[PDB]
RNA sequence: GGAUGCGAUCAUACCAGCACUAACGCACCGGAUCCCAUCAGAACUCCGAAGUUAAGCGUGCUUGGGCGAGAGUAGUACUAGGAUGGGUGACCCCCUGGGAAGUCCUCGUGUUGCAUCCC
RNA sequence: UCAGGAUAGCUGGAGCUCGCGUGCGAGUUCUAUCGGGUAAAGCCAAUGAUUAGAGGCAUCGGGGGCGCAACGCCCUCGACCUAUUCUCAAACUUUAAAUAGGUAGGACGGUGCGGCUGCUUUGUUGAGCCGCACCACGGAAUCAAGAGCUCCAAGUGGGCC
RNA sequence: ACAAAGGGUGUUGGUCGAUUAAGACAGC
RNA sequence: AGCUCAACGAGAACAGAAAUCUCGUGUGGAACAGAAGGGUAAAAGCUCGUUUGAUUCUGAUUUCCAGUACGAAUACGAACC
């Protein structure tokens, strides 16, 4: 019974790129596009709930792609958002369920080429970061809750972003 | 149900009497028409008059 | 406008309350329930006395508010604003009809006329603490107030400490040995149960009164 | 003119001038309603009884 | 129909146990019902199927037919001068095996050695069992008695926990 | 602040479902459609094939429902065909396919209907249904697959398909066993052979010592230990098969029960204990 | 004394926070050629046995919440039957009977069937 | 169809089948078993309605003071959270009576063998039914001016207390 | 084949208080 | 067959009370055509695959009730799916 055992390292689960963009149409499309180019992996488009006039949108409307990217290019992408950062997170980034995440304005920080076309396209990072054992929640046989002491903490995730990155967090 | 009670211990008249052996179902059965009768422990000098 | 109050004082309809079967019901008249230093601490007022009632009949929402504004005035002229607290304890919650007068008894279902009040033998009516010093003047207040009310009512002086539910020497008693935990007006009884480091040191008893 | 409308009002006092009667039941119900293939086999089965 | 539906005023008879909504237990369908059974009908507002009319609910009747899924009860209902012996079929989920003549087997075979033993010793018994009767006189030892007296009136006490 | 969400009251209204759905055990849907018999056919109990795959072992069961609960009337384990020579690879079809067949050959003994009805000794991958002899029907029971989800190929079916061999009567289709092609509504008897004999297992090996011999031995290393190469593992499994048929009766174990049971768990603390313990935390907190 | 597979009852079994567990197990866990599956080998499916009891499962504690039982509330509220009973009435006493429910207090925190295995 | 009629119920006449206390019965109790949501009660339990204060909280409310501002500070009233609190429901309710409702208390019973089936079972495994043999003091109280069955038909279908 | 809320220093019983033979209340 | 709803808490550029996305809690406080009341959580709700038991034959029963009919519904039997 210690911290040290091999079983509680923390790593990253997934990363989930996101992009909300209002409308639907040629934008979405190469939203997708380009998330697909950046992930190697076809997007998913995300429907619209509710129906609201000031922004826009319509009910079952497809008003964003978001894709899911897990193992070595779910790392590398992480590595250059950060570094697109310059290694640096708000103190309030990171949840109390051991998950953080950020934002860029433009996609091009991140190694693609400018079109003119295409245009320039935000993206949002969401990182989250898991113990070994966390299956037990996700199967589906004997489904059952991940103890709070195995649990990604809010100190754990800002350790684990301090030590691996070298990163700076601020209060602002 | 006071008529069907009167009828099943045999009291049809005013003022007719008859004997009742104690029991839990007799004695429940005659609390029901209780404002109707009046009814004691009766001596042997009284059976046998 | 308003019916004489004795055509509705007798309790012969089921509770009809205002809700989304019952709509287009006029406002009660008695909107103020507490008056006088409502905010008074409850160590500062151990007398308390009850206005009863004795009958079983409807109080109108108007004759309420007449009561309260009676009490508090004869109160405030007496004993002063700041030397008493009055609580009206009962809440006019069933809606009065009127069939207004097609013709006939036709579909005579009336419309909402007023609020009251159902009253049972033996509920308090108005309550009123005070110091001691000001127990006649609460009596008298209470009898003023008698006046603006249907049937008979009985002026009773309560063994209770304040509007607490503990009587004068148990609440002395409970207080003695820091058992009592002054909550507003109302009082808390300090049990034995709960979270143990919850309670403060000296506030944590093995057993219960 | 408008009349009454309804009442059950002396009619328990007509059902008990003759009833409650309650049939007399058999030894031997009818057979009617029950599963079809069960009767079937138990007519076939008295037939070579 | 003629005014009143089906399920008319069964707000309250076929609404389910507080607390035991939800999956039906395993035990309800492993019963076993055999014709002449004694069975209690109780509505389980979950199943719509073989639903009983609601006037069948909380009576008691007599198995008389056994199909797959339901079972046949013949149930007593007054009409007028006369009652009829209405069959209904019942799904086995509203239904439940009655304990309304569990003691009569029991009193028949104890009533059957009774007699057997009486007749072996050359007795003539009456196994009939009878209603509670007086019970003879007895001695009770004196102990320390507590008077009691009324209780002088005190209009502070007429209300629950005081006035 | 934020309200509480597991309030009082939340817990006054909350009802607590049954305990194996509460684990996440039992879908009482399935189980109780499977159960469920019809009132005309009394008290005939319906048998169903339970068939369980644990991280490292298969479990094989008959049973039956009672109020009581759940009676076995045979069961078969994975983990007792190192017996029968089969060592590795517990937890494959092949091994799936094996502890069916045992099982099979195990209530057939136990209702002396083993002679009436032996399958096919020789597995084969077409589909099979024992054919009802002249004396009495073959033995029946339902597969009780459970929470897995059924897809082609799954071990349930190659466990379904041992069975079957081992001449039981279990209802069923061709659309699931290993081999069937979605594109093609027809099984291939090849493939299903070749996966009941473990020669998936065996490309496999093929492929990773051809490949990778290092991440070869990491994954095969159980199977190097015992010696086992990819084309042995056929004949492997025909000995297995056939020690299964020629003696399928369940050993007994020769160890005898402790004459004490240790205790490893603490155990309740009793009244007074409590309240010693009460009595001293309160006195601590009170002298501060 | 337990674990596992299948269950019965379906909270005395649930929820939250802490502590502990020999062996076999159950697990976490390593991969994606094959069957299978998705945006995602996360899940599902298949093939495994390098590592770990960190988590799950199990057990124990909390003047914990909930839940269950008792005491009390209280012969109170209510109620079947009676009166040429009181009262202007509202309502209520009495006679022959039945008889609840919050608050407060005390206790308890699962019991079990078949099969396999460890001790 | 609404001052009417038919229809069922209530009634008469005619009987018939049996019976004499061993009673196929009962507007009654007893015993054992079931169902209920009214009275009451509850909100300190869900839904809805409703009074008052007490203790804390905000980069996100209206104000006062210290201030050019400040994610600067101190207080007032509001929201918010916590533990309390007055008063409520025909179309609310955890709980939940009294009275009343249903079922059963043998001769149409039980036990042991054998037999029939095209139904059912892996299985003369069950499910019904049928024969043989034995036992069965009448299987709670009270009453029973008796019980059952059928035919033809009158009047009534304004009620009222 | 009616009577209410409010009242009475009419009279008749009860309940809780105050003063009094170190002398109660009214007049000298 | 798979999944779990409303709502809330904490996070993520534009983005805010309200767009999409991540985790946690979540006894149904959502949804189930319509009035209301019941009922439902590995479902009766949402998504997807395959389909036409919204099929053929007459009988029985329940509700209404005179124990008539119609409407509606329920449980078997005999076929084809
Ligand atoms: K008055
Ligand atoms: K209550
Ligand atoms: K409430
Ligand atoms: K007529
Ligand atoms: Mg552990
Ligand atoms: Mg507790
Ligand atoms: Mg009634
Ligand atoms: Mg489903």
């Amino acid at each position: 019974k210690k911290l040290s055992n091999p079983m509680r390292e923390i790593k990253v689960q997934k990363l989930v790129l996101n992009i909300s963009v209002g409308e639907s149409g040629d934008r979405l499309t190469r939203a997708a596009k380009v998330l697909e180019q950046l992930s190697g992996q076809s997007p998913v488009f995300s429907k619209a709930r509710y129906t609201v006039r000031s922004f826009g949108i319509r009910r079952n409307e497809k008003i964003a792609c978001y894709v899911t990217v897990r193992g070595e290019k779910a790392m590398q992408l992480l590595e250059s958002g950060l570094k697109v950062k310059e290694y640096e997170l708000l103190r309030r980034n990171f949840s109390e369920t051991g998950c953080f995440g950020f934002g860029i304005q433009e996609h091009i920080d991140l190694g693609i080429k400018y079109d003119p076309s295409t245009g320039i396209y935000g993206m949002d990072f969401y990182v989250v970061l898991e113990r070994p054992g966390y299956r037990v929640a996700r199967r589906r046989r004997c489904k059952a809750r991940v103890g709070i002491q195995h649990r990604v903490t809010k100190d754990d995730a800002m350790k684990w972003f301090q030590v691996k990155y070298e990163g700076v967090i601020l209060n602002k | 149900q006071t008529k069907k009670i009167l009828q099943l211990l045999r009291l049809r008249q005013i003022f007719n009497g008859v004997f009742l052996k104690v029991n839990k179902a007799t004695v429940n059965m005659l609390h029901r028409v209780e404002p109707y009768v009046t009814y004691g422990y009766p001596n042997l000098k009284s059976i046998r008059e | 406008g308003r019916r004489p109050a004795r055509c509705y004082r007798q309790i012969k309809n089921k509770p009809y309350p205002k809700s989304r079967f019952c709509r287009g019901v006029p406002d009660p008249k008695i909107r103020i329930y507490d008056v006088g230093m409502k905010k008074k601490g409850v160590d500062e007022f151990p007398f308390c006395v009850h206005l009863v009632s004795w009958e079983k009949e409807n109080v109108s929402s108007e004759a309420l508010e007449a009561a309260r504004i009676a009490c508090n005035k004869y109160m405030t002229k007496s004993a002063g604003k700041d030397a008493f607290h009055l609580r009206v304890r009962v809440h006019p919650f069933h809606v009065l009809r009127i069939n207004k007068m097609q013709t006939g008894m036709r579909g005579a279902f009336g419309k909402p006329q007023g609020v009251c009040a159902r009253v049972a033998i033996g509920q308090v009516l108005l309550s009123v603490r005070c110091k001691d010093g000001n127990a006649n003047h609460a009596q008298e207040a209470l009898r003023r107030a008698k006046f603006k009310f249907p049937g008979r009512q009985k002026i009773i002086v309560s063994r209770k400490w304040g509007f607490t539910k503990f009587s004068r020497t148990d609440y002395l008693k409970y207080k003695s040995e820091n058992r009592i935990i002054p909550d507003g007006v109302n009082a808390k009884l300090l049990g034995c149960h709960g979270r143990l480091a919850a309670r403060q040191p000296g506030r944590a008893f093995l057993e219960a009164v | 003119a408008k009349s009454k409308n309804h009442t059950a009002h002396n009619q328990s006092y007509k059902a008990h001038r003759n009833g409650i009667k309650k049939p007399r039941k058999h030894r031997h119900s009818s057979t009617k309603g029950m599963d079809p293939k069960f009767l079937r086999n138990q007519r076939y089965a008295r037939k070579h009884n | 129909p003629a005014g009143h539906g089906l399920r008319s005023r069964t707000r309250d008879s076929f609404s389910r146990a507080f607390r035991k909504k939800g999956t039906i237990p395993l035990s309800t369908y492993l019963r076993i019902f055999k014709i002449g059974d004694y069975v209690d009908i109780k509505v389980n507002g979950a199943i719509h199927k073989g639903m009983p009319h609601k006037f069948y609910h909380g009576r008691t009747g007599r198995v008389w037919n056994v199909t797959k899924r339901a079972v046949g009860v013949e149930v007593n209902k007054q009409v007028r001068n006369k009652i009829l012996r209405k069959r209904i079929h019942v799904r086995i989920e509203h239904v439940q095996l009655s304990r309304c003549t569990e003691e009569v087997k029991e009193r028949m075979k104890k009533n059957d050695q009774l007699k057997a033993e009486a007749k072996a010793r050359g007795e003539v018994i009456s196994t009939k069992r009878q209603p509670v009767g007086p019970k003879p006189g007895f001695m009770v030892e004196g102990a320390t008695l507590e008077t009691v007296t009324p209780i002088p009136y005190d209009v502070v006490n007429d209300l629950k926990g005081g006035y | 602040f934020i309200k509480v969400q597991k309030t009082r009251a939340y817990f006054k209204r909350f009802q607590v479902k049954f305990k194996r759905r509460r684990e996440g055990k039992t879908d009482y849907r399935a189980r109780n459609r499977l159960i469920n018999q019809d009132k005309n056919k009394y008290n005939t109990p319906k048998y169903r094939f339970v068939v369980r795959f644990t991280n490292k072992d298969i479990i094989a069961q008959i049973v039956s429902a009672s109020i009581a609960g759940d009676m076995i009337l045979a069961s078969a384990y994975a983990r007792e065909l190192p017996q029968y020579g089969l060592k590795v690879g517990l937890t494959n079809y092949a091994a799936a396919y094996c502890t069916g067949l045992l099982l099979a050959r195990r209530v057939l003994k136990k209702l002396e209907m083993d002679e009436e009805y032996q399958g096919n000794p020789e597995a084969s991958g077409e589909d099979y249904s024992v054919e009802p002899a002249e004396s009495r029907r073959p033995f029946r029971a339902l597969l009780d697959v459970g929470l897995i989800r059924t897809t082609t190929g799954n071990r349930v079916f190659g466990a379904l398909k041992g069975a079957l061999d081992g001449g039981l009567d279990i209802p069923h289709s061709e659309k699931r066993f290993a081999g069937f092609s979605k594109d093609s509504k027809q099984l291939d008897a090849d493939v299903h052979r070749k996966y009941i004999y473990g020669g998936h297992v065996a490309t496999y090996m093929k492929t990773l010592t051809e490949d990778e011999p290092e991440k070869y031995q990491s994954h095969f290393s159980e199977y190097i230990k015992q010696g086992l190469e990819a084309d042995d593992l056929e004949e492997m499994y025909k000995k297995v098969h056939a020690a299964i048929r020629a003696d399928p009766s369940p050993k007994k174990s020769e160890k005898q029960p402790p004459k004490q049971h240790k205790r490893y768990n603490l155990k309740k603390l009793t009244y007074e204990e409590r309240k010693a313990k009460l009595i001293e935390r309160l006195n601590a907190l009170n002298s501060a």
